[PDB]
Parts: C-alpha cells; structure tokens; sequence
C-alpha cells in the first residue's frame, strides 16, 4: 500500500516550472518535494523495489535531458568564468543528488535498471557535459564515475564515446569544455589496470591522448592529460620512448605558454623512464633542449634550466658525458645575448658549471 | 645538370632532419623534376618520395599540392596511376587539413584519367580507402564518389552506390557527418527511379540521426535533392521530411533550416510553399529561440519578394503582418537590430493606400527605438520610400521624426542623416531646406568630430551644384567665412577645407573674389597648423586660379612662407611650389 | 634624398592605415630612425599648447582609428600619447608601427611616452611577444621594438603648466629636474623613480601608499597638491588606470585620468575619451564607444 506512493508523489514533479518563467508556490512545493524525497530514500533503504525503476529513471530522463540553448561566448580566455546562460542549478541540484545517492546506495540493482538504462541513455546523459558551468560538469563526471564502477558491461560503449567526443574536440572545433572533467576521471580510472596491457588499450593511449596535445586550450587540462599520460608509463615503460616522440613531433614551437607546459610535463615523465630506454632519445631530446633553451624568453628558459633540480635527473645526465657536447655551444651563446636579464645569464653560468663539474669538454 | 644534380636531391638534399630545408626543396622539386625527365620521372622520384617521406604535416601538404600540379610534368595521361598510391597513403593520414588538400588533388587530376587507368586504379584506389580500418580514410574515401560514379562503366557504378550506402552506414560519428555533408554533391546521379527507389529512404533515415549534425547538414543538402522539382512527389517524399525537421529540440536544425528557406522555397514551389512553408515559417518567427528568429526575421524581405504575384496581399496581410507585431515589440536586439534593415523594403510591395496605414506607424515606432544600431540601419535605407510615397506626404509624417533625431547622441547617426540629406533636399525643393533646415546644417558645420565636418562638407558641396552658384554665393559664403574667426584652430581648419572644396565647384570667378583673400589672409595665424594648412590647401587651390593673380599675390606669400621656421611648414610650401609650377 | 624617403614613409603610413604590417627590414629601418629621433628629447619633452591628449589603446587599431576620426587624422591635429600599445590586442604590431611612422614622418606634430607594459618582461609574459612571432616568424622585430621602447620619454610637460606622464607621482621625486636626471636609456626596473613614475596612480588615501599591483606607489590629494605648488602645474594629466567613464577627475581636480581603450579586453565595456587643449591650454574631453564592426 505504502509502495504505490513512492510513484504516485512523482506527478506533481512531472513537469517544469521554468527558471526564466515567474514562478510562485509552484517552485517552492518542488523544491520542498524534493528536499525530503532525497532524505527519505538516504533513510529508508529497502522501499525501491522492481517498479520504482521505470518511474524514477523516466522521471530523471524527463528532467536533466536537455542541451543548453545558444550560449553567448566573446572571449576565449575562462577567466570570466560567469554560468549566465545557466539559471536552475538550485534545482536540478536535488534531482543530481537524488540520483547520486540512487546510484551509492549498497542494494543497487543494476540488472533491474538495465531493461531502462540503454545506449541511448548514456548518449542522452553524456550530452549534458557541454554545460557552461563546472557545478554541473564535476556532477556529471561524478555520476559518470558511479555509473561506470557499477555497470561495467557498458564500458567498451563509454570508450567509443569518449574516443569519439576526443576526436570530434581535436579536430572539428574546440568548442568542448567539458573536456577536462573527463580526462581527469579518465586518467583516474586508467590507474585500475592489473591484467596485461591489451592492444587497443595501448593504442588508444598514442591515438587519442598524444594528438590532443596540439588543442589551443591545452592550459585548461594540462596538468590533468600529463597525469593522465604519465600513469601509463608506471604500467609499462617500454612505451615511453613512442609517447616521448609523439610529444617531441608535436612540439608548440608558435606558442611559448605551451612550450612551458610541454617542458614541465616532459619533467614530470623523465622522472619514470630509465637509463636504458632514456639513451633511445637522449641525442635527439637533448639537441631540441638546447635549441628550446636558446630561444630568447625568459620563462621557458628557467624552466628548462631548473631540470638541474630534480635527483633523478641528474643521475640520468651524469649517467654520461656524450650529451653535453650539444648544449656547451647553447650555453656559450646564451650568455652573450639577453643581456636585459641577468637571472637567466646566473642561471646558465650556474649549469655549465654544474655540467664541467663531470669531467667532459 | 643544368639545375640542381639528381644524386644531390635524391639523397644528399633531402636530409630529413631540417624542416624549413626539406619543405623549401618539397617545394622548388618542380624545377628539378621538369628536368630528370619524364620517364626517369615517373619511374623512381615517386616512389622514392613516397617511401622517405615520414609524417611532418609541413612537407606532407607540400608533397600534396605538388602531386596535385604535377598532372602534367607526369609526361603521360596513361600513367597518371602513378600519383595515385602517394595520394592514397597521403589521405590516409590523420591529420584533415593535409588530407582534404590530398582529396582535392585526387578530385582534380580524376578528370584526367582516361576510361581504362580510371576503371583499373581509381575504383580500387576508393573501395581501399572506404575499407579502412581507422576513420580518417573512411573519411577522405567519401569525397571521391562525386566525381568516379558518372564518368565510368555503367556496370560498376552499380557497385558504387552500394559502396557509397555502406560508407554512409559508417558506426561512428565523423564518417556519418562527411556522408550528410557530401551526399548533395554525390545526389547528382541522374537516374531519378533509382533515387526514388535507394536513396530517399536512405535520406529519411539520415535526418532522423541522433546526432544533430547529421540532421542539420542533412537538411542543408536537401536542396540538392529539391532542386529536381519533383512537385508531383514532394508532398510524400521530402516533405514529411521537413515537416519532422521543422520542430526539432537540437535547435541547431532549426537555425540551419532558418538559414536555407530561402533556398528552399526557390525550389519547393509556389502551391506548396504557401500550403506548407507559411504556416512553418509563422510558427519558426513565433520560436522562443533567438537565432531561429532573427534569421526569420532577416530572411522575411527575401522571401515576401519572392512570392508569387497572383495573390500577395492577401496572404501577407492575414499571415505575416498579424504576426510580425510580436518581432517588432520583441524584448531581442540582434531580432530588431536585424529587422530593421530588412522591414522597410516591404513598402512597395503592400500598396500605397495600405502600406502608409500599417507600416508607416510600426517604421515610427522603430525609428524611436532606444537601439542606436536600429535608428541606424533604418535612416540608412531610407531612400526607398520617396520612390514610393509622394513626397509631400512623405514630409507630413516622417520628415520631423528624422529632422528631429538628426541631432542625435551617436554621430554615426548624424553622419548618416548628412549623407542622405542630398537627395530629400533635391526632392524637397530649393526653399524648404533653406528656410527650415539651415539651422540644422549649421549645427553640423559646428561639431566638434571631423567625420561629421567633413560629411556636411561633401554635403554642401553636392548641393551647390544641384541648386547653382547663385544660393552659393548669396547664402553660404558669408556663415562659412564667419566661422574662421573662432578660437579652436579645429573649427577654423573647417572653414579652411571647405573653401577649397567650394571652390572646385564655383570656378574662378567666385575663388579670385571672396576666397582668396581670405586664404591668403589666414596664412598669418600665429598657429603653425593652421599656417601650413593653409600651404596644404593652397596645393589644391591653386590651379583654379589664373595666372596674372598668381605672380600678382600668391608668389609673395608663399616665398615669405618657405622661409617659416618650421621644418614641416616649408617642405608643404616647397611641395605647393612645386605643384604650382612657379619656376 | 629626403624626398623619396618622405614619398616610402608616407605609404607606409598609408599602408598601416589599412591595417598591413610592415617587412621585418622596413620596421628595422624605422626603429633605428625613431632612436635617432627620440635620443634628443629630454626625459620631461616639452609640448606646446595646441595637443590632444589620450590614453591606453593596447593593440586596439580599429578603436585607435575611431579616436582618430574623433579627434582628426594626425597630420593636422596634434596629439600627447601617454604610452602603452603592446600586448592585450590583436593588431599591437600594426598599433605601435602606424604610431612610430607617424613620429618619424611628423615628429613635430605627434607625441609618445613611454608605458610600464613598454617593457621587455611585460610585453613577454602578457604576450605582444607572442603577436610578433605568430606574423613574423622570429624576434627580430621584438627586439628592435623593445630597444626603441628604451629611448621613449618617461614624462611630458605642456605649456609649462600640465605635466603629463603615464604612472605617477614618485617619492622619490620632488621636482622636475629630478626627473630630468634620470636615465631613461634603460629597461624599466623592478623599483626607483622611474617604475613610480610608470605605474603610481591615484588614491583615496593619504600620504603614500604600495601600488596593488606589486610596482610603483600610490599617492593622494595632499601629495598632489604639494608635487603641483612645488612644481608650479595646474594639472596632472595621466592614464595606466581604467575608468568606467574614460576620463576621470580625481584630487581636487588636480590629477586627471584618461584611458582611449573602449570595452577593454571586450570585458570591461568601459567608454574611451580624450583631452583636448585648445590654443589658450583650456581643457575638453570627448568621449566616444568602440569602433563597429595546431603546433605548426
Ligand atoms: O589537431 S591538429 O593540431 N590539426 C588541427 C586541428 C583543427 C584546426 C586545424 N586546421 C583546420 C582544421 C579543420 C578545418 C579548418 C582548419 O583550418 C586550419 C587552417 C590552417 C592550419 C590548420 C587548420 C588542424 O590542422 C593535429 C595535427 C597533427 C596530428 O598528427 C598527425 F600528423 F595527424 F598524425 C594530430 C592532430
Ligand atoms: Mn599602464
Ligand atoms: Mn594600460
């Protein structure tokens, strides 16, 4: 008796009062419905049963599938970082926890939920990530992740649709901002691998992951794509010296911002490779380093001088003296010219002596 | 060699490790492969650069576009086949902009190849690339349907269509997206029973996507298909199709279908657009998106122009009028902005016994709207209501509201008015404007910008020669020359131009009477501008005077001027001495 | 031989004025002519009372066009820039080579100063560096605009009265000699009078205070008031800061900011405005809106 209820209090949140519509008690009884639906189904476990399935994925179905209308966007830069085009997020704030604590809950049924749940559904749901604000875009990543750790017969669907959306990001427009949302679930759930690396999960990695190295707006999720490309290495270091090409032949040479990000994630993948697999691309790696730190701007050249940092890098360098020889000849012309600053003439001086430290010439 | 030696470039002058060398040599090769011969040619250079080149998208486009020229260098039509598989494993790359240049390459060259090389490499060079593995040959695969599938055997052509079909029946995404947006280009088969039969369902189920791409682009290239004017079909076969488009949720389409009604109704036909586009295009104006409606809105003047003459009154009167009341008083100002422009071109199509009763009042209250853009687009089309409304009517309503709104914040505004001005004044007649509208040039003559100066100059001077040379002298002569007695030296550089400017006109009667003494006057401002102003006005005067006043007068100053302290002052004498003749 | 290098100036200003850039050897060329030029001017330029002052433009070239079809094109009006013109644009390079042909053409007429974003460190980090080497390919003509930025003057006085400059007041100056001893053939430090004289701006408090922006100091009336009766000026003209408005008078009516960069950033929104001083060094402002319109 109780049971029928549960399905029957859904009507009154069948339709939508419209956030940009003046609204009266209308907002405030769906608001009110849903503050205490949520409650009730975190408290009372064991109510859902068979039926309830339908109802709560139509009703979900019904609220959060939408693209957003035409969003106006002037500049590039995110440093405005102002949601005007989203306006309900107080709302569809309930229904995302609802779902949420439907999906953590231990007696999931995810055998239940799949007569409804369908391809055409995660395409429905993965649609709503083009949202303008992050409030919306962590959810989103967070459900996803749920989803994902709950139904695992649908994760070859997800690749597709991840490689797909990547692709669609790379090379038709870069209108996609959502893109770091996924690539930092992404290079969290890649950490999962404990079986052999298969063939097309490590051609996925040098198809995928590498090529959009070259995306105007790398600054975004620059950080989160090195993670995400490092955590391969520390599975499998025979397939660094192809990731190490790949980032080398799709060096930034027209944008310095990017040649600071392309140095500092080169940084922070040297630390995994060996000496073995390092000498495959000392020569090559260490002669575009000179030209790199030759180049006349101040913070690419400190940040390729600071690789004297780092304790594995130096035993890595002083592993043998046949690299130096390309960098004495950037090192004795840095120091003529740029004479405007002298922190990165100190900084030069102080690596040539670091390096004729080591017997070499 | 005469040129660079052939050992030099097949290995000592492609040290792949330089980028900015090799694409240099990728480009000059031409030079050099117009010397090795055509045989020699042919027989190693091609699969030499083949095999070298790696992957750099520099020499990789160069490469290209050279294979793309080399059509002829190759010595042969017959063994053109040989600038195929360099082609081939070019589009095979990932990267599209490399690719597509490739495509286009192979697009062109294709109508070299002859009946036989094209039966033997060109349809087993595409069902190659259509049977790729990755997405980007599927890709590049779809743009060579367009061109192989008329021109070969009609026994093959068959297997083309089902190869096309499955190419389009692709699982992912961009392979779908190039289908939709090269099917207009391939439609072109001719064999409209074997459309009618293969493709249009094939098309239904294109615009049915789930992606919204495809459909947008689907019902882009509806056209091509709708240009057949099939009219005794279009009512079962595409028009459910648009019906289903028309609302769409993806918006996206809409917008698309926006963009291309013109287009269409070109070809969807008079019975049927006024059946079915009417009613669809007064429920897209009603959308509550912005886009949809201000290309509805912009796209209105176009499509009421090209309607049918037997009955336009009637339908525009019951159908769009009714509705275009909620455009107008819409709260969007890209919609208003963007009707404005558009809005006033329907005044001779709606008579003018009707169109002075329901536009003329919705054009007022557009023309005191708070937009400056909208204020300006409608005063920037507005001669085409004197053609059209007498004038004195034309004067009883709308003359005040611009004459009023002529002193507006916006200069552009202003500047607009001015360069309208000629014509109403010409129309108006020659006492109107003189007896009402002086002040109203005078103030303009006064503002402190330049554009706005220099607009009532060019203004001034169209309408001397329209009215003669007696108002000139009689009216304009005395309030331009008074102007030069202010302090700014910006109002009296006014003065300065225009009399040069009216002088150009009048002749030298008017110039050796009342100009050049003032001209000649001004030189003794203590202000270097405008004393080397005058110089610079005086280059342009001076041929309008005769020779007598010349040694008589202008000699002497100019002589004293070149000896002015300043540098820039004496360079502008020197160059008016110059000019002038005066050896 | 001056004549066809007047005649190759001239187009080049014509060309310029159709939103072109200039070859690398041209720009080189005009760089070494405008050091020539500018090593003769005193670090206070004197300027007499017929200008026009203006402020920041940053690159905008379609809205210095519109402030030039304000105020009039620059052969006949003379104008006061009070610096800044690199980095935050799309067209700085087209920006600053319209405005140093039109110095070398018309030195007389046109007046620039120098801006704390004309510096090596700021045009780098804030990317006029980048504009230079996405349309020529190299540093060159970096180089050769950062070694001209070196010789441009710091401040300006008019009529002997209006003392212009692009920061602020220092204080570690006192009088106007005191800046005409400085060294202005160097790159903008970190500290000193010169960095306080390129970044200080206004400020509601009293005495002297540390500019927000980690460079120059801030000042208030008082400080005003006593650089001004010290100095003998009447106003002290200057831009750096963005106003809402365009111009803003602030002290008293005694330090007066100007800022010709309409919707800064396509941000901002704010109005541009110039100052005009007529024959007898009375003061306008006219204010006007913005103009309408891979890895290689
Ligand atoms: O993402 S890319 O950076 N391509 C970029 C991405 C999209 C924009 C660029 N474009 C482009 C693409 C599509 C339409 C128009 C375009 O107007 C251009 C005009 C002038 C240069 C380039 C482009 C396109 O060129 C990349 C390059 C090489 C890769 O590896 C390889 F070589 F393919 F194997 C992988 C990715
Ligand atoms: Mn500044
Ligand atoms: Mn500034």
């Amino acid at each position: 008796q109780e049971l029928f209820c549960q399905k029957l209090q859904q009507c009154c949140i069948l339709f939508d009062f419209m956030d940009s519509v003046s609204d009266l008690k209308s907002k405030e009884i769906k608001r009110a419905t849903l503050n205490e639906l949520v409650e009730y189904v975190s408290t009372n476990r064991g109510v859902i049963v068979e039926s309830a399935y339908s109802d709560i994925v139509k009703m979900i179905s019904a609220n959060i599938f939408r693209t957003l209308p035409p969003s106006d966007n002037p500049d590039f830069d995110p440093e405005e970082d102002e949601p005007t085009l989203e306006a309900s997020w107080p709302h569809i704030q309930l229904v995302y926890e609802f779902f949420l604590r439907f999906l953590e809950s231990p007696d999931f049924q995810p055998s239940i939920a799949k007569r409804y749940i369908d391809q055409k559904f995660v395409q429905q749901l993965l649609e709503l990530f083009d949202s303008e604000d992050p409030r919306e875009r962590d959810f989103l990543k967070t459900v996803l992740h749920r989803i994902y750790g709950k139904f695992l017969g649908l994760r070859a669907f997800i690749r597709k649709q991840i490689n797909n959306i990547f692709l669609r990001f790379i090379y038709e427009t870069e209108h996609f901002n959502g893109v770091a949302e996924l690539l930092e679930i992404l290079g969290s759930i890649i950490n999962g691998f404990a079986l052999p690396l298969k063939a097309e999960h490590k051609q996925f990695l040098m198809k995928v992951l590498i090529p959009m190295h070259t995306a105007k707006g790398l600054a975004l999720f620059h950080a989160q794509l090195a993670y995400c490309v490092v955590q391969f290495l520390e599975k499998d270091t025979t397939l660094t010296e192809p990731v190490i090409r790949g980032l080398l032949k799709f060096w930034p040479k027209t944008c310095s911002q990017k040649e600071v990000m392309f140095l500092g994630e080169i940084e922070e993948i040297l630390d995994v490779i060996e000496p073995t697999q390092f000498k495959k691309i000392e020569e090559p790696l260490f002669k575009q380093i000179s030209k790199c730190v030759s180049s006349s701007h101040f913070q690419v050249a400190e940040r390729a001088l600071y690789f004297w940092n780092n304790e594995y890098i130096l035993s890595l360098i002083e592993e043998n003296i046949d690299k130096i020889l390309p960098i004495m000849f950037a090192s004795l012309y840095k120091i003529s010219k740029e004479h405007w600053n002298p922190t990165i003439v100190a900084l030069v001086y102080n690596v040539l002596k670091t390096l004729m430290e080591m017997n070499g010439k | 060699d005469d040129s660079l030696y052939p050992i030099a470039v097949l290995i000592d002058e492609l040290r792949n490790e330089d980028v900015q060398l090799r694409l240099n040599s990728i480009k000059k090769l031409s030079t050099i492969a117009l010397a090795l011969g055509v045989e020699r040619t042919r027989s190693e250079l091609l699969p030499f650069l083949t095999d070298t080149i790696y992957d750099e998208d520099e020499v990789l486009l160069a490469l290209a576009e050279q294979l793309g020229t080399f059509t002829t260098l190759v010595g042969g039509p017959e063994y053109v086949h040989c600038l195929l598989p360099p082609l081939e494993s070019l589009a095979t790359v990932e990267e599209t902009v490399v690719r597509d240049k490739a495509v286009e390459s192979l697009r062109a060259i294709s109508h070299e190849h002859s009946p036989s090389d094209l039966e033997a490499h060109f349809v087993p060079l595409v069902k190659r690339l259509a049977g790729g593995d990755w997405f980007t040959s599927r890709t590049s695969a779809c743009g060579l349907f367009s061109v192989c599938y008329p021109r070969v055997s009609s026994a093959v052509k068959a297997e083309l269509r089902q190869y096309f079909r499955n190419l389009c029946s692709d699982d992912t995404p961009m392979v779908r997206r190039a289908a939709a947006s090269k099917l207009g280009e391939f439609a072109k088969v001719l064999e409209l029973d074997n459309v009618k039969s293969e493709i249009i369902p094939m098309f239904s189920n294109l615009a049915s996507d789930e992606q919204d791409s495809v459909r947008l682009l689907a019902v882009e290239a509806c056209v091509n298909i709708a240009q057949l004017l099939p009219q005794e079909d279009l009512e079962a076969l595409v028009m459910p199709t648009l019906r289903q488009a028309a609302e769409d949720k993806s918006w996206r389409v809409r917008y698309m279908v926006a963009d291309k009604f013109t287009e269409l109704q070109k070809a969807v036909g008079p019975e049927i657009t006024k059946t079915d586009l009417v009613p669809a295009f007064q429920n897209l104006m009603k959308d509550c998106e912005a886009e949809v409606r201000a290309a509805a809105s912009h796209k209105v003047k176009e499509f009421c122009e090209n309607l049918s003459a037997d009955c336009r009154e009637n339908v525009i009167m019951s159908q769009i009028l009714p509705c275009i009341k909620e455009l107008v008083s819409d709260a969007n100002q890209h919609v208003k902005s963007a009707l404005a422009s558009v809005i006033m071109g329907l005044s001779p199509i709606l008579g003018k016994d009707n169109t002075i009763e329901h536009l003329l009042p919705l054009f007022l209250a557009q023309l005191k709207d708070e937009c400056p853009e909208v204020r300006l687009n409608i005063i920037s089309n507005l001669d085409c209501v004197n053609e059209v409304i007498g004038i004195r009517q034309l004067s009883q309503s709308l003359l005040p509201a611009i004459v009023e709104l002529a002193e507006d914040a916006k200069w552009r505004v202003r500047l607009a008015i001015i360069e309208y001005m000629p014509l109403l004044a010409g129309q108006l007649g020659v006492e109107f404007f003189d007896e009402k509208l002086n002040s109203l040039c005078m103030a303009w003559l006064v503002d402190h910008v330049y554009a706005i100066r220099e607009a009532a100059t060019s203004n001034l001077k169209k309408l001397v020669e329209k009215f003669g040379k007696e108002w000139a002298h009689a009216t304009i002569i005395p309030k331009v020359l008074a102007m030069s007695g202010d302090p700014n030296y910006l109002h009296r550089m006014t003065t300065l131009f225009c009399i040069n400017v009216l002088s150009e006109v009048c002749g030298q009667d008017i110039t050796t009477k009342h100009m050049l003494p003032t001209v000649l006057r001004m030189a003794g401002d203590p202000v270097a501008n405008v004393r080397f102003n005058v110089a610079k006005s005086l280059q342009k005067i001076g041929p309008i005077l005769d020779n007598s006043t010349l040694q008589s007068e202008v000699k002497p100053i100019l002589e004293k001027l070149t000896q002015d302290q300043d540098v820039d002052v004496k360079y502008f004498a020197q160059e008016a001495l110059t000019v002038l003749s005066l050896a | 031989d001056e004549k066809v290098f007047t005649k190759e100036l001239d187009q080049w200003i014509e060309q310029l004025n159709e939103c072109k850039q200039l070859s690398e050897s041209q720009v080189k060329s005009l760089c070494e002519k405008a050091k020539e030029i500018l090593t003769k001017e005193s670090n206070v330029q004197e300027v007499r009372c017929p200008v026009t002052v203006c402020g920041d433009v940053h690159g905008q070239f379609h809205d210095l066009m519109e402030l030039f079809r304000i105020g009039g094109k620059s052969p006949d009006t003379n104008y006061l820039f009070m610096g800044d013109y690199v980095n935050r644009g799309y067209y700085s390079v087209e920006t600053v080579t319209l405005l140093v042909a039109l110095k070398v053409r018309y030195r007389e007429r046109i007046t620039i100063l120098r801006g704390n974003h004309e510096s090596r460190q700021i045009t780098q980090v804030y990317g006029f560096y980048d504009e230079c080497l996405r349309k020529y390919g190299n540093a060159n003509v970096w180089k050769y605009f950062t070694d001209l930025f070196d010789y441009l003057p710091l401040t300006a006085l008019v009529d002997g009265q209006i003392f212009c400059l692009h920061g602020g007041l220092s204080p570690s100056i006192d009088t106007l000699d005191h800046i005409r001893a400085l060294d202005r053939l160097q790159e903008v430090p970190h500290e000193g009078p010169m960095c306080d004289l390129l970044w200080s701006d206004p400020d509601d408090r009293g005495g002297w205070g540390i500019s927000p922006r980690g460079a120059g100091y801030t000042f208030g009336q008082d400080i005003s008031e006593t650089f001004n009766h010290a100095n003998g000026l009447t106003l002290v003209s200057r831009a750096h800061q963005l106003v809402m408005e365009g111009y803003n008078w602030c002290h008293d009516r005694n330090v007066v900011t100007i800022f010709s960069a309409p919707n800064y950033c396509y941000r901002c929104g704010n109005q541009a405005a110039i100052m005009e001083l007529d024959d007898t060094l009375k003061y306008s402002f006219l204010q006007f809106d913005p103009a309408p319109r891979y890895f290689l």
